[PDB]
Formats: C-alpha cells, sequence, structure tokens
C-alpha cells in the first residue's frame, strides 16, 4: 500500500481534518475567549480558576451540558427540534470549509468559493426558523419571524457586497481572491463592501447587535449546539472577511499562518468590542438601515468598482 | 490528477466528519445524564422583496466574474440592470411597503 | 453578436416601453396621482407606436442572437401597442371608483405590452417564453386588480395555477426540443435531420408539451377551460386586453415559430394542430349556445376564433396568403374584441364596490344608450362573419386559405360555427333592442373609442383594400 | 461522478414522492428542501456549477424560505386537512397517478428514441454564463429584470394587509 | 459518461410527480409546491440538455426558470394570502363561484 | 360609580380584607393544596382570560391579541405583570397587574412599636434607605414634640443625599441597559460599592442601615468619615462625565428615548405624577424647596 498518491490523499484528508478540529475548538475557545475579553472590556477579569487562567472552563461547559438531562417538548415535532441545532451547527461550518489558511492548506478548491458561502448562509436561516416552529411556543414563533426578517434582510445585500471583490480578482475561487491582493489589499479599494460586509456578516450571525426568543425551549446539548454554532459561524466570517478584504495569509515577514492568525484574532476582539460598546437599535432603524441604505451602497460600489476596473484595462 | 481526487477525498472527509461529530455529540447529550397571535404581512412583504432581490443579485452575481470580457457594452447593460432594480427599490420606499411600522 | 446603434433604432418600442415603465414607477414614488401616471403610460405607449415608423425606415435584420425586426414585428408590435392604448383608455373610468391605489394598473399594462413587443420581436425559444412570462405576470395582477371582489379573486387564482402549470409543460417542452437540437434559435429546430427523419420522437414530444402550453395560452381545446371564469371574473379592461393583445402576439409568435422551424412541415403536427382547430372551433361555438354572461359568451367567442386563427394557420407551409390571412383576421379581430369589450367596460364603469355585482344587463341597452348599442351590434355582426364586416373579411380569408390546401374537414367546422356563432351573436344584437325596465372626458374617449372601432371594421369591411395592403406590406424574412 | 448523480436523483425523487403524499406542510417543505439539494448535487455531477449554487441559493435558499414564512404564518394545524385524508383514498389518487404513469412512460418512449453519446461532465464555470449573459442575452437580462419587477408589484398589491 | 437520456427520465419522473401533486391535492399551499416541483424539473431538463451538448444556454435558461419560478411563487403565495384572509379556508374546490 | 372595582394588592380569590381591625396580622399555615390550585388557575388564566374582569372591552372584530409580559421580569425593578390589547404591534388597551409584591407593611406598622417599625420603613422602597426613614422617623417626632438639634438634620441630609445618588445612578444603569448598552453598569456599581463603603463605615450595613432614630440617629459619626466623603466626591465627577458621554449622548439611546410616553403638565397633575415626570412637564415642585424638612433650608 506505499505509494505516493495514497500517501498524498491521507495527508490532504488529514489536513481537512485538523482544521477542522481547530476550528471547533477555536469556536469553544473562542465562546470562552469572549467571557474574558467581556471581562477585560468590562474593567474584570471573567473565569480564570477552572484550571490555569480558566483554560478547563469550556470542559467543565462541555461536561455540564452532556451530563445534563436531554429534553425534547411534550407537544413538540421531534424532527424539526433536533434539526434545527444541526443546520446552525454545520451550516456556517461549511461556510467554512471553502477558506484557504495558507498556501498548499485548504480542503476544498472550490470553483464557487463565496458563491458557497452564499448557499451556507440561505441554509443557516433554516435554523432560526425551524427553531422557531419547533418549539410549538408562539412567542418564540414571532421572535422567530423577527430574526428571520432580519437574517434575510441582511442576505439580501451580503453577496452584492462580496461582489465587489469578486470583480477585481475576476473569478470566485479564494485563492485567486488572495493572490490578487499581493499589492494592495481589498479594504482599501472596496471599503464600502468592507463595511456592508462586516455589518451584513454581523446581522446574518444574530450577534450584537441585531438579534432578537427562540432559544428558550432548547436546553442541554441542543442549547449548547446553538452556543458552539454561533461561535463558530464568527469564526468563519472573520475568517471569510480576513481572506477577502486584509490578503488572507499575505505578509511581509511572519510566516503565512502567523498574519492569517493574528488577523483572524484581531477580527474576533473586534466582534468581542462591538458586543461590548455597541447598543441595541429598534426593529424599523434596522430593517431601514438594511434596505435603504446597505443594498443601494452595494449596487453603487459593484458600478464604480466595473467603471475601475474597466477604465484600468486599456 | 492526483491532486484534485484527493482534493475531492479531503471535502468529502470534511463533510462527513462535520455532519457526523454534530450527530455523535447529539447522541451523546441525548445518552448521558438521568431524567427526573397572527401575524401579519409585513413578514410576507419582507420576505418576498428578498426573493425578488435575490434574483436580481444572482444576474448581478453572473456579471461580476466576467466584467472584463464583456467590455463596456455589458458595463452599460448591468448599468440598465442597477437602475432598474434601484428604481423598483425606490418605487418600494416611497410607497411605505419597507417601512414597518405606519 | 453585438447591438449597434442601427440594432439600438431598431430596438425602439422596446426601449421606449421600458423607459415609460421606469417613468411611471418614478412618477408612482414621487407623488400617486392617476391622471398623471395613466397620462404617462399613454404618452409613452403612442411613443412607442410612433417610433415604429422609425423602425420601419431602420429597415428590417436580426437584432440579437436572440430578436429579428421585419414587417411581422411592425404589424404585430402596432397591434399590441393599440390594444394596450385602448385597455389604458378604457380603464381610467373603471378605475375612478377604485377605493384602492390606481397606478398599479398602468403599470402591469405597460410591462405586459413590452412583454407583447417581446413576443412579436421574438425569434428565439428564450425569448418566446420570456414574452409569455412578460405577458403572464401582469395579466395575474390585473385579473386579480380587485382581489376583495370574490369573482375576480377566483379568476386569478385559476389563472395563476393554470398559467404556472402551462409554463412548466412549455418549458420542459423547449428542453426535449433543445437536447433534440442543440440551438435555441427557430431555424435550428430541426436543422440536424434530413432524408426523411424529420419525426424524431424526442422533438415531436417536446413540440407537443410547448403546443400544450400554448393552447392554454390561446385558449385551444381542451386547454379552454380557464376562458370564461377567467373572462367572466377579471375587470372589463382586463378581460378586453386578455382578449386582444395577449392572444394576437402569442399567435404572432407561434406564427413566426411554425413558419422558421423546419419540424413544422411533419405531417404529425399538421393534423393534431387540425384536430386542435377543429374541437376547437365546435367546442367554443356549441358551449356559448345558452349564455346569459357576455363575458363567458365572448370567452367562448374568443375560442371559435383562435380555432378559425389556427386553421388559417394549418396551411402556412402550403399556401401563400396564409400569413397574410392570419394578419387580416387578427386584425379584424382585435378591432371587434375592442368595440365588444370596450362597450362591456363603459356600461361596467365605474367600479362600483366589490360587494356590489357586475352584471351587464344588455336587454334594451338602446333607449338609454343609443351609441353603445349601435356600437355593440355592429361588433356582434362583426364577430359573426357578417358581410360589410372586417370579421367577414377576415372569414373570407381563413376560408381561402383552407380551400387552398383541401383542409375541406376544417372548412366544415367553420360553416358550422359559423352557423352557431350566428345565432348567439344575432341574440344578442337583438337582445340590445328589446324592452328592459360618465360626465367625464375620460369616458367620452372610451366612447369615442369603441365609435372609432366600429367605424373602421364597417368601413374595412366595405371597402378591404387598405388593410390587405398594409398586411401584405408587412412581409417577414423569408 | 455518475455515482452522485444516481446517487442524488434517487433522493431527489424520494423526497419529491414523499412532498406529494404527505400531509404535514413543514414536513413537506423540508423533504422539499432535500429534493433541491438532491437535485443541486445532480447540477454539480453534471459540471452545471452555477446551476447549482443558483440551486441552493436561491431556489432552497429565497423561494422555499419563503414557503416555510407562509407556512409559519398561517399556523397550519392541519384544520381540515389532517383529519380529511382524502388524497390517500384510492378512489381520488388512481386515477390521476395512472394518467401521469402513462404520460411518463410516453415520454420516456420519446426520450429513449434520440441520438445520445452521453455527458462528459466537463465543468462549465459560471465565467462563461455571465459571459453568454451579458453577451449574446442581454435583452433576456433586462426583460427578466422587467419581469422580476412586473411579479414584485403584483405580490406587493395583493398580498397587503390594510 | 453519464447519458442524456437517464437525466432526461429523471426529469420527466420529477415533473409527472410534481403534476400528480399538483392535480391530487385540495390544498392550494401543495399545488403551488407541486408547481414548484414541475417547473424546477423543467429547470432540470434545461440544464441537463445544456450540459450534454457543453453550452451556457442551458444553465442561462434555467437562470431565466428560476426567475419565473420565483415570480410564480411570490405571486401564488400573495394570493394564497389573499384566499386565507378573506375565506378563512384554503380549499380550492370550494372556490367555484362562477361555471358554465 | 367604579368602573372595575376588583382587589388590586391580594389576588381576587381571597376572603376578608387585611387593613381591618379584626384581620390577624400574622401568616397562616402554609398548605399544599392552596399552592397547587393556584397552579391551576395559573396554568388556565391563559386560556380563560376574559377581558371583562380586567375593565377591557370589545376583547378578540378579532384584531387584538392579549399579551402578558409577567409575572418575572428580567430586571431589577421587580416582578409584575402587564396584559395588553394588541392590534400587531400596536398598543390600544392595557392595565397592570400589581400586587405581587404585597408585604403588608401598613398592617406591620399596626403591630411594630414606634421604635423597631424602622427596619420595615426602610424596605419600602429598597434602593432608598435612609431616604425611606427619614419621613417616618420626622412623623413620629412630630408626634413626639421633638425638635432635633443641627447636627442630626445635617447628618440625615447627608445620608439622604448618598442613596439618592446611589439610587440614581442604579436607575441610569438599567435604563442603559434596557436601551442596550451592558457596559456602563459595572462601573456606576463601583461606583455604587464606593457609597456603599462610606454607607457601611457610618451605619454598620450596606443596603437597609435602620440608622435613623427618634430624636436623632443611631450613632455618632466614625472618625475619619469626611476622608471616605472626599474620596468619593473626588471620584465620582468623572465618572459622571464618562456615563454622559458613553450612553447618554448616544444617538440609538436618544433615537431610543426621545419622544416616548411624552406627557404635559396636565397629565402629570391629573395623575399625580410627582418627581421627575412632574419637574420635566414644567412645573417647579420639589418639597426640599416648597415645603423644607430637616433643615434643607441652609443647602
Ligand atoms: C444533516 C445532514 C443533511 C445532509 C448533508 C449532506 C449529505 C451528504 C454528505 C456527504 C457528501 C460527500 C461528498 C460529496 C462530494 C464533495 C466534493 C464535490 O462536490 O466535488 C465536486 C466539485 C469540485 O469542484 P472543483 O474542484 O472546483 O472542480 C474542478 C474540477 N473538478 O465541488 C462542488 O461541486 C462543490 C459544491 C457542492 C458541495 C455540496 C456540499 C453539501 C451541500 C448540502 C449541505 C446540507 C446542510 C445541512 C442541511 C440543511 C437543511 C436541509
Ligand atoms: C452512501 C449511501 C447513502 C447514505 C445516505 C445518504 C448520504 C448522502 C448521499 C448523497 C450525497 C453524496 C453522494 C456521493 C458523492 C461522492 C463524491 C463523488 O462522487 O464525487 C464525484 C464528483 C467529483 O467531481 P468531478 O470533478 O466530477 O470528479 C470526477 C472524478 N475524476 O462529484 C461531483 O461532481 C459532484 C458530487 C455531488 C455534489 C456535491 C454533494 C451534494 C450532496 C447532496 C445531498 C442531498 C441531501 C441528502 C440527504 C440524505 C438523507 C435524507
Ligand atoms: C467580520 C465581520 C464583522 C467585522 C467586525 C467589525 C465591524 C463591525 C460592524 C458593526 C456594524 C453595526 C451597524 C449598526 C447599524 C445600526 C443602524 C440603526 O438602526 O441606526 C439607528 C440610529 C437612529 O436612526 P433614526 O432612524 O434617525 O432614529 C432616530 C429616531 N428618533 O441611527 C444612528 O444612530 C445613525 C448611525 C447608524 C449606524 C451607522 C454605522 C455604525 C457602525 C458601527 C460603528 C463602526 C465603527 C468602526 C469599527 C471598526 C471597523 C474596522
Ligand atoms: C483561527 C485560525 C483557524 C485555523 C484553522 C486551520 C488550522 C490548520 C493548521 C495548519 C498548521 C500548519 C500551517 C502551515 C505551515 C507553516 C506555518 C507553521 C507555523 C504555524
Ligand atoms: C350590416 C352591418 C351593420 C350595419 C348597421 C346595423 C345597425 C347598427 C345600429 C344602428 C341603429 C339601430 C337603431 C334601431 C332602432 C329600432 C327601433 C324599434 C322601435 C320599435
Ligand atoms: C361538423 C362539421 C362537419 C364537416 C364535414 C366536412 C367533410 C369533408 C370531407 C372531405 C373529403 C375529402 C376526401 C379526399
Amino acid at each position: 500500500w506505499i505509494s505516493p498518491e495514497l500517501i498524498e490523499i491521507l495527508l490532504t484528508i488529514l489536513k481537512a481534518v485538523v482544521i477542522l478540529l481547530v476550528v471547533v475548538t477555536c469556536g469553544a475557545f473562542m465562546s470562552f475567549g469572549e467571557r474574558r475579553l467581556l471581562g477585560l472590556f468590562q474593567n474584570r477579569y471573567g473565569p480564570n480558576r477552572v484550571g490555569w487562567g480558566g483554560s478547563l472552563q469550556l470542559v467543565a461547559d462541555m461536561i455540564k451540558m452532556f451530563f445534563k438531562e436531554d429534553w425534547i417538548p411534550k407537544f413538540s415535532d421531534r424532527v424539526i427540534f433536533t434539526l434545527a441545532p444541526m443546520i446552525a451547527f454545520t451550516s456556517l461550518l461549511l461556510a467554512f470549509a471553502i477558506v484557504p489558511v495558507s498556501p498548499g492548506w485548504v480542503v476544498a478548491d472550490l470553483n464557487i468559493g463565496i458563491l458557497f458561502f452564499l448557499m451556507m448562509a440561505g441554509l443557516a436561516v433554516y435554523a432560526v426558523l425551524f427553531a422557531g416552529w419547533s418549539s410549538n411556543n408562539k412567542y418564540s414563533l414571532l421572535g422567530a419571524m423577527r430574526a428571520s426578517a432580519q437574517t434575510l434582510s441582511y442576505e439580501v445585500f451580503l453577496g452584492l457586497s462580496l461582489m465587489g471583490v469578486v470583480a477585481q480578482a475576476g473569478s470566485f475561487n479564494m485563492t485567486d481572491i488572495v493572490n490578487s491582493q499581493a499589492h494592495v489589499w481589498n479594504v482599501i479599494p472596496q471599503f464600502f463592501g468592507f463595511i456592508t460586509f462586516a455589518i451584513a456578516g454581523v446581522a446574518v450571525c444574530h450577534r450584537h447587535p441585531f438579534d432578537q426568543g427562540y432559544h428558550i425551549e432548547y436546553s442541554g446539548m441542543k442549547f449548547g449546539l446553538f452556543f458552539v454554532g454561533e461561535y463558530i459561524g464568527i469564526v468563519t466570517i472573520s475568517a471569510l472577511m480576513v481572506t477577502l478584504f486584509f490578503g488572507g495569509w499575505q505578509g511581509p515577514l511572519l510566516p503565512p499562518f502567523i498574519w492569517f492568525a493574528l488577523k483572524t484574532a484581531f477580527f474576533m476582539m473586534m466582534f468581542i468590542l462591538i458586543r461590548a460598546s455597541l447598543p441595541r437599535p429598534r426593529y424599523d432603524q434596522v430593517m431601514s438601515f438594511g434596505w435603504k441604505i446597505c443594498l443601494p451602497l452595494t449596487l453603487i460600489n459593484l458600478l464604480v468598482t466595473a467603471a475601475v476596473i474597466l477604465w484600468q484595462a486599456q | 490528477s492526483t491532486e484534485v481526487i484527493a482534493h475531492h477525498w479531503a471535502f468529502a472527509i470534511f463533510l462527513i466528519v462535520a455532519i457526523g461529530l454534530c450527530c455523535l455529540m447529539l447522541v451523546g447529550g441525548w445518552f448521558l445524564g438521568g431524567r427526573a397571535l397572527r401575524l401579519s404581512a409585513k413578514f410576507y412583504l419582507v420576505a418576498m422583496f428578498f426573493v425578488i432581490f435575490d434574483v436580481e443579485a444572482l444576474y448581478l452575481f453572473a456579471w461580476s466574474t466576467s466584467i472584463r470580457e464583456s467590455g463596456w457594452v455589458g458595463f452599460v447593460e448591468a448599468a440598465i440592470f442597477i437602475f432598474v432594480l434601484l428604481a423598483g427599490l425606490v418605487y418600494l420606499v416611497r410607497i411605505g411597503a419597507l417601512d414597518w411600522t405606519p | 453578436m453585438t447591438i449597434t446603434p442601427q440594432n439600438l433604432i431598431a430596438l425602439l418600442p422596446l426601449l421606449i416601453v421600458g423607459l415609460t415603465v421606469v417613468v411611471v414607477m418614478l412618477s408612482i414614488a414621487w407623488r400617486r396621482n392617476h391622471f398623471l401616471n395613466a397620462t404617462l403610460s399613454v404618452i409613452g405607449l403612442n411613443a412607442a407606436l410612433v417610433s415604429l415608423w422609425f423602425v420601419g425606415q431602420a429597415g428590417a435584420m436580426d437584432v440579437t442572437p436572440l430578436m429579428r425586426v421585419d414587417g411581422f414585428a411592425m404589424l404585430y408590435t402596432g397591434l399590441v401597442l393599440l390594444a394596450s392604448l385602448a385597455t389604458c383608455t378604457f380603464a381610467y373610468p373603471w378605475l375612478e371608483g377604485y377605493n384602492d391605489n390606481k397606478d398599479e394598473f398602468y403599470l402591469l399594462v405597460l410591462i405586459a405590452a413590452l412583454g407583447g413587443i417581446l413576443l412579436a420581436n421574438a425569434n428565439h425559444l428564450a425569448s418566446l417564453f420570456l414574452g409569455i412570462e412578460l405577458i403572464s405576470l401582469p395579466l395575474f395582477g390585473l385579473v386579480g386588480y380587485a382581489f376583495r371582489q370574490k369573482r375576480s379573486l377566483e379568476a386569478s387564482i385559476k389563472y395563476t395555477i393554470l398559467s404556472a402549470a402551462a409554463s412548466s409543460f412549455l418549458l420542459f417542452g423547449m428542453a426535449l426540443v433543445y437536447a433534440q437540437s442543440g440551438d435555441l434559435s427557430f431555424v435550428a429546430l430541426g436543422k440536424n435531420l434530413g432524408d426523411g427523419m424529420l419525426n424524431e420522437p424526442l422533438l415531436l414530444a417536446g413540440f407537443g408539451l410547448m403546443i400544450v402550453g400554448l393552447g392554454f395560452k390561446l385558449s385551444l381545446v381542451p386547454f379552454h377551460l380557464w376562458t370564461p371564469d377567467v373572462y367572466q371574473g377579471a375587470p372589463a379592461p382586463v378581460s378586453t386586453f386578455l382578449a386582444t393583445a395577449s392572444k394576437i402576439a402569442i399567435f404572432g409568435v407561434v406564427m413566426r415559430l411554425f413558419l422558421y422551424a423546419p419540424v413544422g412541415d411533419s405531417e404529425a403536427i399538421r393534423v393534431v394542430l387540425a384536430i386542435i382547430a377543429f374541437a376547437s372551433i365546435i367546442f367554443g361555438n356549441l358551449m356559448a349556445l345558452s349564455q346569459t354572461n357576455i363575458k363567458r359568451l365572448l370567452g367562448y367567442s374568443s375560442i371559435s376564433h383562435l380555432g378559425y386563427l389556427l386553421v388559417a394557420l394549418i396551411a402556412l407551409q402550403t399556401g401563400e396568403m396564409s400569413m397574410e390571412a392570419v394578419g387580416v383576421y387578427l386584425a379584424g379581430y382585435l378591432f371587434s374584441s375592442l368595440g365588444a369589450f370596450g362597450v362591456v367596460s363603459l356600461m361596467s364603469s365605474p367600479y362600483r364596490g366589490p360587494d356590489a355585482d357586475s352584471l351587464f344587463s344588455y336587454r334594451g341597452l338602446f333607449w338609454h344608450r343609443p351609441i353603445l348599442a349601435a356600437v355593440m351590434t355592429v361588433m356582434m355582426l362583426s364577430l359573426a362573419g357578417i358581410p360589410m364586416t372586417l370579421g367577414f373579411i377576415g372569414k373570407f380569408y381563413v376560408l381561402a386559405v383552407g380551400v387552398q390546401a383541401h383542409l375541406w374537414w376544417l372548412v366544415g367546422a367553420v360553416v358550422v360555427g359559423s352557423a352557431i356563432g350566428l345565432y348567439y351573436y344575432l341574440r344578442v344584437a337583438v337582445s340590445l333592442y328589446l324592452h328592459a325596465p360618465p360626465s367625464n372626458w375620460q369616458y367620452s374617449a372610451g366612447g369615442i373609442v369603441v365609435l372609432i372601432s366600429a367605424l373602421l371594421v364597417l368601413v374595412l369591411g366595405v371597402w378591404p383594400q387598405p388593410l390587405i395592403s398594409i398586411v401584405r406590406l408587412a412581409m417577414p424574412l423569408m | 461522478m455518475e455515482f452522485a448523480f444516481y446517487i442524488c436523483g434517487l433522493i431527489a425523487i424520494l423526497a419529491t414522492l414523499r412532498v406529494i403524499t404527505h400531509t404535514n406542510p413543514v414536513h413537506a417543505l423540508l423533504y422539499l428542501i432535500i429534493s433541491l439539494l438532491a437535485i443541486s448535487g445532480v447540477f454539480f455531477s453534471l459540471g452545471a456549477y452555477f446551476a447549482g449554487a443558483l440551486e441552493i441559493i436561491v431556489y432552497a435558499g429565497a423561494i422555499m424560505v419563503l414557503f416555510v414564512f407562509v407556512v409559519m404564518m398561517l399556523n397550519l394545524g392541519g384544520s381540515e386537512i389532517e383529519q380529511e385524508r382524502q388524497w390517500l383514498k384510492p378512489q381520488v389518487w388512481i386515477g390521476p397517478a395512472i394518467l401521469s404513469a402513462i404520460m411518463l412512460v410516453v415520454i420516456v418512449y420519446a426520450i429513449l428514441g434520440v441520438n445520445d453519446q452521453g455527458i462528459d461532465g466537463t465543468p462549465i464555470s459560471a465565467k462563461a454564463v455571465g459571459i453568454t449573459l451579458f453577451g449574446p442575452y442581454v435583452l433576456a437580462v433586462e426583460l427578466a429584470s422587467m419581469l422580476l419587477l412586473a411579479g414584485l408589484v403584483v405580490a406587493f398589491h395583493v398580498g397587503r394587509e390594510e | 459518461m453519464i447519458p442524456l437520456q437517464h437525466g432526461l427520465i429523471l426529469a420527466a419522473i420529477l415533473f409527472v410527480l410534481g403534476l400528480t401533486g399538483l392535480v391530487i391535492r385540495r390544498n392550494l399551499l401543495f399545488m403551488l409546491i407541486g408547481l414548484e416541483i414541475m417547473i424546477n424539473a423543467s429547470a432540470l431538463a434545461f440544464v441537463v440538455a445544456g450540459s450534454y451538448w457543453g453550452q451556457t444556454d442551458g444553465q442561462v435558461m434555467y437562470i431565466l426558470a428560476i426567475s419565473l419560478a420565483a415570480a410564480e411563487a411570490s405571486i401564488g403565495l400573495a394570493l394564497l394570502l389573499q384566499l386565507h384572509r378573506r375565506r378563512q379556508n384554503l380549499n380550492i374546490d370550494s372556490v367555484s363561484e362562477m361555471r358554465g | 360609580g367604579h368602573p372595575n372595582l376588583r382587589r388590586i394588592m391580594m389576588p381576587q380569590t381571597w376572603k376578608g380584607h387585611p387593613l381591618r381591625k379584626d384581620y390577624p396580622a400574622r401568616a397562616t399555615e402554609f398548605s399544599p393544596f392552596e399552592l397547587t390550585k393556584a397552579k391551576q388557575d395559573l396554568e388556565m388564566e391563559a386560556l380563560t382570560f376574559k377581558p371583562e374582569e380586567w375593565g377591557m372591552k370589545r376583547g378578540t372584530n378579532e384584531d387584538f391579541m392579549f399579551l402578558n409580559l409577567g409575572p418575572n421580569h428580567p430586571s431589577a425593578h421587580g416582578a409584575f405583570r402587564i396584559v395588553l390589547q394588541l392590534d400587531g404591534e400596536e398598543i390600544v388597551d392595557c392595565v397592570p397587574d400589581i400586587g405581587y409584591h404585597h408585604r403588608g407593611a401598613e398592617k406591620m406598622g399596626e403591630r411594630q412599636s414606634w421604635h423597631s417599625y424602622i427596619p420595615y420603613t426602610d424596605r419600602i422602597e429598597y434602593l432608598g434607605g435612609c431616604v425611606n426613614e427619614m419621613p417616618y422617623v420626622l412623623a413620629v417626632e412630630k408626634l413626639a414634640g421633638i425638635t432635633v438639634p443641627d447636627r442630626v438634620n445635617v447628618i440625615r441630609v447627608m445620608l439622604s443625599e448618598l442613596f439618592r445618588i446611589n439610587s440614581h445612578l442604579l436607575y441610569i444603569s438599567t435604563f442603559i441597559q434596557d436601551v442596550g448598552a451592558m457596559t456602563p453598569v459595572f462601573f456606576a456599581f463601583t461606583d455604587r460599592q464606593k457609597i456603599y463603603d462610606l454607607v457601611e463605615a457610618i451605619t454598620g450595613f450596606r443596603m437597609h442601615p435602620a440608622w435613623f432614630r427618634i430624636g436623632g440617629v443611631a450613632h455618632d459619626l466614625p472618625r475619619g468619615w469626611d476622608r471616605l466623603l472626599r474620596e468619593f466626591l473626588d471620584w465620582m465627577p468623572k465618572r459622571l462625565a464618562s456615563y454622559e458621554k458613553a450612553a447618554l449622548q448616544n444617538t440609538i439611546l436618544k433615537g431610543r428615548s426621545q419622544g416616548v410616553a411624552a406627557y404635559g403638565a396636565k397629565e402629570a397633575l391629573e395623575w399625580g405624577t410627582t418627581g421627575a415626570g412632574l419637574r420635566a412637564t414644567g412645573i417647579d415642585f420639589d418639597v426640599r424647596k416648597a415645603r423644607p424638612y430637616s433643615g434643607y433650608e441652609n443647602f
């Protein structure tokens, strides 16, 4: 069984498995780091006793949530109730699945790329919809209608925000996107695309300030699945933002993984800072900002990007 | 090529391991531990606007990957497309279709 | 193939009506004004109608890998634009009594007119499909415009469900045709077959599925059951538009498709279309014998007249005046349906609420409305094939076309259906004069439109030579 | 390549068959979404990558979301639907199923008599689709935008609450 | 190496299944669902036909097909919401006011 | 002539009237049967809700829905219910369901001595403390004919103003948190900890000092109170400006708060509204100036 083809296949499989394991542990440790960073922002310490520096708090949470009594409501649909955390985890996980972390270190070098990210987000809205329906509660139903309306109102321009980087790269591939950032990172030309993608990625992750309850009927491992899927999705959006607007793994001196991890961790810290600082806007202004402002901004940005590209092509 | 079939195997392993990992943690959560309003039409309007603008967005998705090959003629065609889309959006905004509170 | 300035000036009615749609939408978004929006709509449609003359100056050519502009496109674009202008003119007094928003009606009429112009200019399967749906969806809006009324909502639901099913059938048929052929151009549907294997099973089945879809769209038997209910439930200007513009545009694109496709010469398709036309004439004439409602009777009339049109369609590959006969018949049928449904709309205007009935009560119309009764009986005699009417000239053209191609079964069907149509049309025209027990210039404009249609039918029935010369001048590309 | 096509086609057929014979609207829409995912897998196995991408982005990401939105808006608890079982009585479904089966055999006989060298499965990228879309199909794009606008206007006019 | 006939057979099977669901179901919602299945099957047939010939025409016609499908689904759901608002039921056989 | 004279403090299925002299003040024996049946009415209250019981009319037209916020709110203002008549998201009728926090403080006042009732006066407004103790001991001193010396007046004014600053800081923090910004409540609770340090030094307790007495205060001021007061007075204004610039000048908070539930002088006068609302209606009425007490004229 000694052959270079089988060795390469096993090595690529191990690389994908390593990427997935690092992502799930990074999401869980980022929930712990969200707690710690909220403590740091709010002039306190946070969890720092369970193990060295609180690093074993996540293990305690996992053990508690595994050994808690699993509950499914008596008057609820079992399949949909079980299937909502499945979507909330796996949809944005496989949205991460296209992100290139290093040259030669990728899971799938697809020809669609952030198109596949859009498929995964459109699948991810079903988690909120299914959790609202399967709870058999009208309060959670109305909350899910509101949350799904918000996520639709911002997914309506998520892809059009990514279209500026698509136009400047000329292809849907992520490797071509990070190769086109060899001189100037995409945050400089596609700045409006950058802010609109930031707002859209914040909104579709059900995070501050675009949130709300449909979580009340879940408990035990299903609530933990929703939680870790939310943080894994924040990791996914941060890494996609790094690979789309900040060159990804490209850097002058450090190894490419060091630059990619530094930019990703900076965007996670910026997520926690956004949660700590900004207040909650009301529904009407949130939907008005999603529709009236960001979508025409993305359309005008795409038009200006096309005009600049065709002007620069002699 | 060896690289492409290796990449397909890696993607298949990623999908299978992710789905099976979430299923396994669901099974473990189920296994461990002992035991003891009328909705308005504004949601429909918002979802329908999302659907229509998502199809116009898919047209723009198709255009954006081939801007250089289409030339200035494709830019003109997409300009009329985006102008019609923005006229529709302005029409929706000005009649109160996108306003939640009356 | 790219677009030239010559291709742009050949695109003038499409661009003008689209710019009218954008301008009307921006006017609605600025301030809801019924009069201003209707004026902008009719000015845009008239601008397209007069830019047809510049299109005729530009000549006949192929504008797209999709569209082709020639005299065929000129004639059918003019018919569709005239139908849309008459629809707006009849729609304003009906919309004067509407409590809800009125400006969306003209937007939908403009978009449906755009779809009709695209169907007139269509030289592609994609363009044919897009024109069919661009006609259908505004008709979904207009049929159920008065959705509070039960009849209009029911007609909208029936039309939407059945047209979605027929669009699925038509798209599956185009998919089978494209799988057989490999090119979606009209001329290339059968160019890859020779030496007597034109009757390929996949191509025949695909063309049969689009025949099903178009026979729904043309109220052909046995896809005709929607016609009286949708005609009755919809508003009367919507009934006018659905009777004239949609049928004219779809039959024009069917004419162009069957003329340009080499598989239209195949005998099995011609025999199937002969059976469809025979059954359509017989059924649409027999089913209107005992109708007390003018809208259902006019729907069965539309079924029978489209059967006569299909009879003229069958001899397209044999005769030489078959498309000329179709043009003359379609002009006469446009004017006949315009006059009849305009009289119906002027009696049904303004909209007197959704809870009140829209009953016609045509008995004794002469004793309070003499001019409208005269117009209505003129159009009733025109639809019967009675002489000194344009409908008689169209019926004579259909009869000559059927005589040329030895389609004697279809000719006997035309004679029998003409007798039955004579019975019910004369019953309506004589019920107008029995005994039974406005105030704005838009209503006067609608009355002027129906009076001009009646006078045009009378003059071109007495003297049909200018219309024949105009239709012969609309020569398509061989 | 062909393995994925056959498995996804069988999954889509089974899911649609469970769609048309189900009483729960949400379960029917879930099986419909599963069939859409399988049909997009069929698309990806045939090289039409843009077709599958738009199948899950739009067909399984906008249209089915709208259907689930409407279903949960109505709060359909199967009133006079779950308690009827009308489509499962053989006197109702034997006729239409026989008719659809007859049409299926006719279409299959038509399909089996065409030239077929097979599908090579070469991936047609979205770049070529966008080149053809804004090249030889400009009027298709503009009038499709017009059609989407018309559908939006009609659905706004009909689905208002007042 | 996949035959075109097998893809066309799959599309035909899905089309007649959607039509059967459109016919035998008295609910308007399941009728719209069956309509969605039929138009998706037609789009699948167009994609298979386009990929057999190696052309982008199939994908372009699919794009037009799903634009129509999205618009038609929106229209039918608006009409369904109007029917459920003004009649409190989705019985398609009970809405038969005009006939003959 | 009352539109709806139902019980507001006790539940509707309560026998007798508690503030009558023949009613026993002390707690009756507990029964799980009463609790279980009351759980049954708590279960069927959503199903058997009749708007005519609560004074609402034309309930369920069928364009109105009934919303119950309580009984437990996720806030520090207490636990209570509000039933709302709704058209979509618009409130047309609403009545609050109160009495979930009834402690019988008046009935307790009839069974405690004049001296032993002061800790009960603490827990009337539990963010007030000495502010709640002051009117009771002032009225008892009016009964006793006691004129307190000046040092007593200034000490009571000091503690009342300290607890007023504590309550105002907690109120501003909870309003900011209810808007959506959860950060400044931590810093303002640190400021409340500074106030609590001074109050612990003076009275020996944090929240309910029970330190005011009939005729004075329980102890003299501890040696070193002025140091803690000086550090607190130096600490406060920078933190106040920081909270202002962080949240009360934010445009999102202004959009959430400006123009919401506005009333004029007539509405405040006819409904007995006092304090911040009455002065926000333009009426200058503070008891510390109009009818001065505890030597407030010397400040
Ligand atoms: C709870 C579970 C529910 C069901 C979940 C899914 C079940 C199936 C799991 C096993 C899948 C096995 C692997 C399938 C093949 C993966 C590789 C692949 O698709 O390769 C084809 C193509 C390659 O692209 P490229 O390299 O660019 O090609 C150039 C030259 N070939 O690449 C592509 O075409 C890429 C695009 C297709 C990728 C599909 C990914 C999965 C989509 C479904 C997600 C479902 C999410 C959960 C449920 C949502 C609610 C229903
Ligand atoms: C195993 C028994 C059944 C077990 C339960 C069901 C599990 C899911 C089964 C369906 C999905 C997986 C099917 C198997 C895919 C395996 C990978 C494969 O066949 O790849 C081939 C090809 C790779 O790309 P290509 O460049 O064409 O490669 C040619 C090789 N030179 O691939 C392609 O070109 C595209 C590959 C397909 C598209 C991506 C994956 C789509 C997945 C859709 C899932 C739908 C929901 C299924 C739900 C099942 C449970 C209800
Ligand atoms: C990897 C992806 C994530 C990347 C992380 C880093 C970026 C995070 C981006 C977060 C974006 C949050 C956007 C919040 C939008 C809120 C819009 C809204 O509803 O505003 C309402 C408010 C009042 O509006 P009005 O209708 O006038 O109400 C007055 C009525 N009396 O209106 C106003 O007060 C006016 C201002 C509205 C908001 C403008 C945008 C502010 C965005 C937040 C600040 C970002 C600063 C830069 C952060 C670092 C970026 C690198
Ligand atoms: C938030 C970061 C998530 C990363 C997910 C993927 C992890 C893959 C690990 C790859 C390790 C080797 C990287 C290439 C070698 C060069 C760099 C070596 C030092 C890190
Ligand atoms: C043959 C083509 C049509 C020619 C014109 C037909 C008649 C049109 C209407 C003219 C006006 C008719 C007035 C009839 C009055 C009858 C009064 C009867 C009194 C007992």
